[PDB]
């Protein structure tokens, strides 16, 4: 109170000195039931891939992104990421995702990186230098070698000019390299464009095939298709919360209801457009809101040039929330309500007021309108004066204020 | 209770403290002015059990044990008159106990007059009072006790009347539901410019620290700062005027309780219309309700007038009443109500000869 | 040719409840007492978004197809009610002028005595799609009285839309125009009545 | 920055003079009532009951204090009641008197 | 009389509406000033000739 006057004298009265707030004891978060799961599976379990040169590409639309998986799966002989760290991922929304899909030897997985360069990179599947999404690999000797030489997987060896960032390109014609004319046949410097890993079962470990999967990402003017997955909280119903339905953050208290909702519709406003009823999204109860329970407190005193005893009001505040003494104008901590009444010293409100009296105390009571009389009425009696008091009353009225004038240029400008 | 916009609403200094300071003042004069009308008597007044008031009936208006203890009247005047940081807070005085005090304003009244507003309450028989009130009017108070059964009937009708159109109308109170209406329209004002963008990319905060980074964020903080304050102003200034026309409605129902209640106003329409005998207070909901009680003058007659009489050289002046004549005879009447006497030396007084008055007639005064 | 379309083509706005309440809002609305035209399968303009409306029970009437070139150049959405249920699909379509009963690829979905109304809006790639079904007293022409149609889907589609076409025996049309409405929500939330505000004087 | 400090000072003013307009207008009542106070009760003698003080009203005397004016109400107030048989009439050779 | 500008002025909601509406109670007052002042008679009174 002292801070709140400014002053190290506060005399008798009532002073509204801080507000009350009950506090969110836990946050909420509630969303639809985790479903439609991206089909990443899919790709990371496809029989096999394309041959580099023709790399195949799955559109993720429309779907949760649960990046965990691959987080956890310690199979990956790779999981790099450029312009984002994978651990982030789950936290994310795109527009579209894509996963581009072929097989390499294990010496060649090092060229797909932003910014490299060798025949993958030039001339089969080149990155941007500024590259944001993800690599992944796993070896797949036992998936994609054969006795003799698997030839059914190629790269491009050579091209007339190297390739734009994902530019894709599976044209076989002749490439000739130099002067001599390529005229529609293999031979030296009239290449076909086309050569072959080979895979045997018994190569070493840079020789042998690896399956490669590369992660990418995209947000534009068309919808967010693509989000990590909502991990949704209990529903804590009955306390002070922090919470959050789908969209709708706020700060309350949850409850079971009476209302009606259609089924399309979500959560509920009052008159004023104030939300106070929500529908759980998992389990379709409507819950009401009420408040965090808040007011005004104010403290009671005697001037403190008379004693240093206080009491507190919490305004509108029930006393569960918080001698002490439930009040129709809110609880009242540290006055000792009576049974007596008085005239009021210090108002509280609803009928009641708060005086310090005698081993003294603030004390609380109900006010006294007046001392109660009957007047002594009948037909055919009277009362007449039989003497009198001059009397001399006091009243007291304001006629003027300080008179004030300010230079407007040197408040505002100095 | 965004930790964010808190820490910029600093910035701005006192105006978060002052508005808050200036709504405290509307709030302690609205107890100010309840007290100043109706606190108005000492003690706590009651009726006698016997209820010998001459034929008057004011069952109506006085307090229903059955009943608050509010009378019949006054419960029609309560029923027919029907949160974002916002708090209202109750009256010092309960309904209760508002009608404890129009109960011993009432009873004060009835059993004593005027004088229980001048020093004790005096007890004085209903019809007595009613005599002098009739006095106050300036017609003679046997024109009272001769009528007594028909001043006691017929305004036990027209205040029947009172409980009738209250009971029918759905208009009449309208002069208090328009204060909780106004009220009530100011706070849902107030709470729908929550809503509101003020140019900022949302109106909603957590949307705002969602789609921006600090910096930014902080600059579309600052518009919804800027825009609620305003709101939030322009709220404080209406209810500071509007809390203005309050009190000077209020210091007018404390001069009518002072001057029609606790006495018998001679100012014109103050106290209703027709010559004031008395009027009585009943609470309801946000205001005071007085039942003016008027004589009116209902049946006139024309008779020929003069302004003196002569009689032996001398003019005669009346003492108090007027002279008239009803074509052949002249009388002296008392002015607001026809009772002619005949015209005598303690009617009248002398003032010179005849030659100076204009209109002057002749006629006799009996010397009894 | 063309009939009045007295007080419809009202839809819930927003999934929010309201109860006992006045609440006004604008959006895109089909104006009351408009006319609307009346048909017996032409490409038609789209505007702003379509109110539809048919008495059906044959199911002559089958679905709808909006785009730009409606056609190859570019994508565009196709509706069918299959009589299993609703399928909807985003391509680069090229398909015949409509079907009809003997009397790259970006999206897909799955989901006479009674009229059947439904508003179809695109808003920042988003198509939104409302109906409602009644009986109906007298076929010729859209009954006087109140409905508010409901909410069915709400399609992250993304792509552009200026044309649309009935696949498909008689079908209203009317478009819907940025209308200021006060809506009427009972104690069970139903939207039961409604003022469109620039309709007339009383009505402001 | 400077508009800003313009902006807000500017507030901080208008604040200020709307609430001195708001509070001179109550003082201005005040001092109309004062002054028909002083008409009177000072200057005759009011029959308006509680106008000029509790009890009926002799007179008043003005004090200056600063600020505003106090006045000295001088009532009669009736003070030792006896209790009277009372009647509206008497009757004497057949007529009714009354006071 | 700018669409662009008003549009820009409805993003601040009820202010508009209610300096009107101040306004207009402001005038409708006036009225009932003159009428409590002057129509305090009940029939138009003429003098005699
Ligand atoms: C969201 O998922 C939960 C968990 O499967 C569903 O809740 C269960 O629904 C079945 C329906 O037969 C009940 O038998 C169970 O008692 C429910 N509770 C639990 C804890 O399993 C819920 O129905 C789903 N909600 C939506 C809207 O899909
Ligand atoms: C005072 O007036 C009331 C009128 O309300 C009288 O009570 C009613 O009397 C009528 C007959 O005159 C009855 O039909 C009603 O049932 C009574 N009750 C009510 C609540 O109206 C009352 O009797 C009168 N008192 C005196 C002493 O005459
Ligand atoms: C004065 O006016 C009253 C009415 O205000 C007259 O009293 C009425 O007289 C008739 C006679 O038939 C009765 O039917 C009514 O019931 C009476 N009313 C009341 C309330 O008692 C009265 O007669 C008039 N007196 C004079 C001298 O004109
Ligand atoms: C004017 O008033 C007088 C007195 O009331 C009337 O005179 C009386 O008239 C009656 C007959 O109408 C006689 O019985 C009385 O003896 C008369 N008294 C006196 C004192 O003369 C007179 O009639 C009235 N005049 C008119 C024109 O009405
Ligand atoms: C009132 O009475 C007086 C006295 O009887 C009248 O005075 C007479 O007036 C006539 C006409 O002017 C004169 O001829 C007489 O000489 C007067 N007599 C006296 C004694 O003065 C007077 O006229 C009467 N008034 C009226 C209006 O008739
Ligand atoms: C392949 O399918 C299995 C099925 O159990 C799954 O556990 C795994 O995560 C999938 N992906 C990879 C890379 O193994
Ligand atoms: C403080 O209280 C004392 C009595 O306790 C009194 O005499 C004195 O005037 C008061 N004020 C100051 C400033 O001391
Ligand atoms: C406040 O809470 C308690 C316990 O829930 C309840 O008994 C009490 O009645 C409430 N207060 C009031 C003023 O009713
Ligand atoms: C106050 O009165 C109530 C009954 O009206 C009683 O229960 C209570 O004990 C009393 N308290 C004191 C302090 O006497
Ligand atoms: C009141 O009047 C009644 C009836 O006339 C009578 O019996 C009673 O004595 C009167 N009371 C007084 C105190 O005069
Ligand atoms: C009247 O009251 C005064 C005191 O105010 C007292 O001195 C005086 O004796 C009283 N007179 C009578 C006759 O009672
Ligand atoms: C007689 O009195 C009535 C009622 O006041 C009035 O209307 C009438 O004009 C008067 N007679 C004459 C002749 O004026
Ligand atoms: C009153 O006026 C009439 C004319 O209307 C006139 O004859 C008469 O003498 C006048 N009387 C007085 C006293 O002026
Ligand atoms: C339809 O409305 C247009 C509005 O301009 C009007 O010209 C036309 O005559 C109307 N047709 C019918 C048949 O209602
Ligand atoms: C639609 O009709 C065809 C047969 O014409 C049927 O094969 C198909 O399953 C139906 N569509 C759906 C979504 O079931
Ligand atoms: C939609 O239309 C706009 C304007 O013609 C154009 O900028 C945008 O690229 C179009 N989008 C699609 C998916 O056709
Ligand atoms: C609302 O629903 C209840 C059942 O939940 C039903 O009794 C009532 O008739 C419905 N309609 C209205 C107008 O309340
Ligand atoms: C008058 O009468 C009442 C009731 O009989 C009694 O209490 C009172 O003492 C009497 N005297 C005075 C001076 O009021």
């Amino acid at each position: 109170t002292k801070c709140t006057l400014k002053s190290f004298t506060v005399e008798k009265g009532i002073y509204q000195t801080s507000n009350f707030r009950v506090q969110p004891t836990e946050s909420i978060v509630r969303f639809p039931n985790i479903t439609n799961l991206c089909p990443f599976g899919e790709v990371f379990n496809a029989t096999r891939f394309a041959s580099v040169y023709a790399w195949n590409r799955k559109r993720i639309s429309n779907c949760v992104a649960d990046y965990s998986v691959l987080y956890n799966s310690a199979s990956f002989s790779t999981f790099k990421c450029y312009g984002v760290s994978p651990t982030k991922l789950n936290d994310l929304c795109f527009t579209n995702v894509y996963a581009d899909s072929f097989v390499i030897r294990g010496d060649e997985v090092r060229q797909i990186a932003p910014g490299q360069t060798g025949n993958i990179a030039d001339y089969n599947y080149k990155l941007p230098d500024d590259f944001t999404g993800c690599v992944i690999a796993w070896n797949s000797n036992n998936l994609d070698s054969k006795v003799g030489g698997n030839y059914n997987y190629l790269y491009r060896l050579f091209r007339k000019s190297n390739l734009k960032p994902f530019e894709r390109d599976i044209s076989t014609e002749i490439y000739q390299a130099g002067s001599t004319p390529c005229n529609g046949v293999k031979g030296f410097n009239c290449y076909f464009p086309l050569q072959s890993y080979g895979f045997q079962p018994t190569y070493g470990v840079g020789y042998q095939p690896y399956r490669v999967v590369v992660l990418s990402f995209e947000l534009l003017h068309a919808p967010a298709t693509v989000c990590g997955p909502k991990k949704s909280t209990n529903l804590v119903k009955n306390k002070c919360v922090n919470f959050n339905f789908n969209g709708l953050t706020g700060t309350g208290v949850l409850t079971e209801s009476n209302k009606k909702f259609l089924p399309f519709q979500q959560f509920g406003r009052d008159i004023a457009d104030t939300t106070d009823a929500v529908r759980d999204p998992q389990t379709l109860e409507i819950l009401d809101i009420t408040p965090c329970s808040f007011g005004g407190v104010s403290v009671i005193t005697p001037g403190t040039n008379t004693s240093n005893q206080v009491a507190v009001l919490y305004q509108g505040v029930n006393c569960t929330e918080v001698n002490v003494f439930q009040t129709r104008a809110g609880c009242l901590i540290g006055a000792e309500h009576v049974n007596n009444s008085y005239e009021c010293d210090i108002p509280i409100g609803a009928g009641i007021c708060a005086s310090y009296q005698t081993s003294q105390s603030i004390i609380a009571y109900t006010m006294s309108l007046g001392a109660e009389n009957s007047v002594a009425y009948s037909n055919n009696s009277i009362a007449i004066p039989t003497n009198f008091t001059i009397s001399v009353t006091t009243e007291i009225l304001p006629v003027s204020m300080t008179k004030t004038s300010v230079d407007c240029t040197m408040y505002i400008c100095g | 209770d965004s930790t964010e916009c808190s820490n910029l609403l600093l910035q701005y200094g006192s105006f978060c403290t002052q508005l808050n300071r200036a709504l405290t003042g509307i709030a302690v004069e609205q107890d100010k002015n309840t007290q100043e009308v109706f606190a108005q008597v000492k003690q706590i007044y009651k009726t006698p059990p016997i209820k010998d008031f001459g034929g008057f009936n004011f069952s109506q208006i006085l307090p229903d044990p059955s009943k608050s203890k509010r009378s019949f009247i006054e419960d029609l005047l309560f029923n027919k008159v029907t949160f974002n940081g916002l708090t209202v807070l109750p009256p010092l005085l309960t309904d209760e106990m508002i009608a404890q005090y129009t109960s011993a304003l009432l009873a004060g009244t009835i059993t004593s007059g005027w004088t229980f507003g001048a020093g004790a309450a005096l007890q004085i028989p209903f019809a007595m009072q009613m005599a002098y009130r009739f006095n106050g009017i300036g017609v003679t108070q046997n024109v009272l006790y001769e009528n007594q059964k028909l001043i006691a009937n017929q305004f036990n009708s027209a205040i029947g009347k009172i409980q009738d159109s209250l009971s029918s109308t759905a208009s009449a109170l309208g002069k208090l539901q328009d204060v909780v209406n106004q009220n009530a329209q100011a706070l849902n004002t107030l709470v729908k410019q929550l809503s509101s963008n003020f140019g900022a990319i949302s109106s909603v905060l957590n949307d705002i620290l969602s789609r921006l980074d600090k910096v930014e964020a902080e600059v579309q903080i600052d518009r919804l700062i800027t825009g609620r304050l305003q709101s939030l102003q322009t709220y404080v200034t209406q209810q500071l005027i509007r809390a203005a026309e309050i009190r000077a409605s209020a210091n007018l129902a404390a001069t009518k309780m002072s001057e029609c209640v606790l006495g018998q106003s001679k100012r014109v329409d103050f106290c209703g219309k027709g010559y004031h005998l008395m009027s009585f207070p009943q609470s309801a909901p946000h205001g005071v309700v007085f039942l003016h009680v008027t004589y009116v003058p209902a049946q006139e007659k024309n008779f020929t007038t003069a302004p003196a009489i002569c009689h032996d050289g001398k003019a005669h002046f009346p003492r108090e009443g007027v002279f008239v004549s009803n074509g052949t005879h002249w009388f002296v009447t008392q002015r607001n109500f026809y009772e002619p006497q005949i015209i005598t030396t303690d009617n009248t007084f002398v003032s010179g000869n005849c030659d100076v008055v204009i209109g002057i007639v002749n006629n006799t005064v009996y010397d009894p | 040719a063309y009939t009045n379309s007295f007080t419809r083509g009202v839809y819930y706005p927003d999934k929010v409840f309201r109860s006992s309440v006045l609440h006004s809002t604008q959006d895109l609305f089909l104006p009351f007492f408009s006319n609307v035209t009346w048909f017996h399968n032409p490409v038609l303009p789209f505007n702003d978004g379509v109110y539809f409306a048919s008495t059906e029970k044959s199911n002559i009437i089958r679905g709808w197809i909006f785009g730009t070139t409606l056609d190859s150049k570019t994508q565009s959405l196709l509706i069918v009610n299959n009589a299993t249920n609703v399928v909807i699909k985003v391509c680069e379509f090229q398909f015949c002028n409509d079907p009809f009963l003997g009397v790259n690829c970006t999206f897909e979905y799955v989901s006479f005595k009674n009229l059947r109304e439904f508003v179809f809006k695109n808003i920042d790639g988003y198509f939104k799609i409302y109906s409602k079904h009644t009986p109906i007293n007298l076929v010729r022409d859209l009954p006087q009285g109140f409905s508010a149609l409901e909410p069915l889907v709400d399609l992250p589609i993304g792509i552009n839309i200026t044309r649309f076409q009935t696949l498909l025996a008689a079908y209203y049309v009317g478009y819907l125009q940025p209308r200021t409405f006060l809506l009427k929500y009972n104690e069970n939330g139903t939207i039961t009545d409604a003022v469109d505000c620039a309709l007339d004087p009383l009505s402001e």
